[PDB]
Parts: C-alpha cells; structure tokens; sequence
C-alpha cells in the first residue's frame, strides 16, 4: 500500500519499455528501406513479395 | 505483465501496512504509555499513612 | 514470480524464432539467386561443349 | 552478421539489467533504510522508567 | 536490455555497410566501363565474352 510496492511505477516502466520497442522497431523499418524484415511483420505480403521478385 | 501489476497491487494492499496509521497508533501508545507511568508513580505514594502512627 | 518468469521465458523463444527467421532470409536469397540462374542456363545460346552450363 | 546480432540481444536481455527496475529498487530499499534508522532511534529512546525510582 | 548492448545501432550498422559495399561495386562498373569485372558477377557470360572477343 505505501512503501514495499509503488504500483505508478510499475505502470510507468511498461508503456515505457513498450514506446521503446516501437521506436526500434521504426529504426529498423527505417535502416533497412523495407517495410517487412520478419513474417511477423506481415505473413501475406512476404510470399508475394518473393514470387514477385522471382518474376521479376 | 497486466496481471502481475494487478496481482502485485492487490499483494501489497493485503499485506503491507501504511506507514501514516502505524505512526498515529505508535505515538498514541506511547502517549498512554506515558500517562500510565505517571499515574504508577503516583499510585506508588498514594498509601503513606505512617503520620498517624508518629508525630 | 511464475508469471514474470513465463514473461522471460516468453522473450526467450522470442529469441529463438527470430534467429530461426533469419536463417531462413539467406534461404530466400539463394533460392531467388539459383532460380535466376536456372532461367539463364535454360536458353540454348549456351553450350555444353564449351562448358557454359557447367560453370 | 544476423545470428550474432541476434545471439547479441538474446545475452542482452538474459544478463544485462534495466537501470528503471534496480533504480526503483534502490530508491525503496534507501527508504526502508531510513526508516528502519529512525524507528531504532525511537525504540533505543522508549526504555526510560527511571521515574519510577527516584523523583 | 538498456545499456551494455544496443541492438538497434547494430542493425543500423549492417545495413549501412551493405549500402556502401553496394554503391562501391557501382562505382568499380562505372569507372571500367565493363558490368562483369569478376567471375563472381557472372559465371555464364564471361566466358561467352572470352569466345566472342577470340573471334573477333
């Protein structure tokens, strides 16, 4: 309730540790030139990308 | 992450104690502590007949 | 303590699965890289005396 | 270069520590300290019945 | 996770050396003239080129 737990805190160290993995996930998008790096990033649209440069 | 939060909420307001109301017990206590030590010292003197018996 | 560890353990195989990701990028590359050079063998100005194909 | 940049961030978040956490720790565990010290400095003062004795 | 080890400048950094080794090896195909300067650019081509300028 008052010392042992400071539960703001708690709070504040997720969304912040959240807008950092954003933000690197930006700087990645940024760096690379390319919108998909992973398949995490989008499963459809990864395959089509790769036939797609196959045919070209 | 969401659950720990709330689960370590809900641990600290069961288990932990405020530090503001201890204190106000605390300095109570001591107060009546106090009050009670005086009132001994008292109670000890109180039984002090020995005047009837010498003069 | 057993939902901040699932928390770790989850971010572990985080790891693993984008090292397993990144394997298989340098699949795709090769993959386009040998299809390529299929397209180009496949024509007949190349000869197989000269060796053309076998390089 | 893309497995060790991963292996890299897997050993990062294995052994590295966030500052946030560890500072927020500290910063409690001094709090505790000092009121630990103060509340020492009441109890070493709380023993004091010598006006039972003399007056 | 915050302060031994930056993930994100790694990235950056393999990136950027893949675009100057890129814009290096277009350079060396401007300067020469020729697109097939080593082997490793092309297998199936230059020996045809080696054929063609024999003849020639």
């Amino acid at each position: 309730m008052r010392i042992q737990h400071n539960i703001a805190a708690l709070n504040t160290h997720r969304n912040l540790a959240a807008n950092n993995a954003a933000a690197s996930k930006n700087l990645e998008k940024l760096s690379s030139g390319f919108k998909i790096n992973r398949a995490g990033d989008d499963a459809a649209g990864l395959a089509i990308s790769e036939k797609m440069r196959g045919q070209i | 992450g969401t659950s720990a939060e709330n689960l370590t909420a809900a641990e600290s307001r069961i288990r932990d104690t405020d530090m503001a109301a201890e204190m106000m017990a605390f300095t109570k206590n001591n107060i009546l502590t106090q009050a009670a030590q005086s009132m001994l010292a008292q109670a000890n003197q109180q039984p002090q007949g020995v005047l009837q018996l010498l003069q | 303590s057993g939902l901040n560890m699932a928390s770790k353990n989850s971010s572990d195989a985080i790891s693993l699965i984008q090292t397993a990701e990144g394997g298989l990028n340098e699949t795709h590359a090769i993959l386009q890289r040998m299809r390529e050079l299929a397209v180009q063998s496949r024509n007949d100005t190349n000869d197989e005396a000269t060796n053309d194909r076998s390089n």
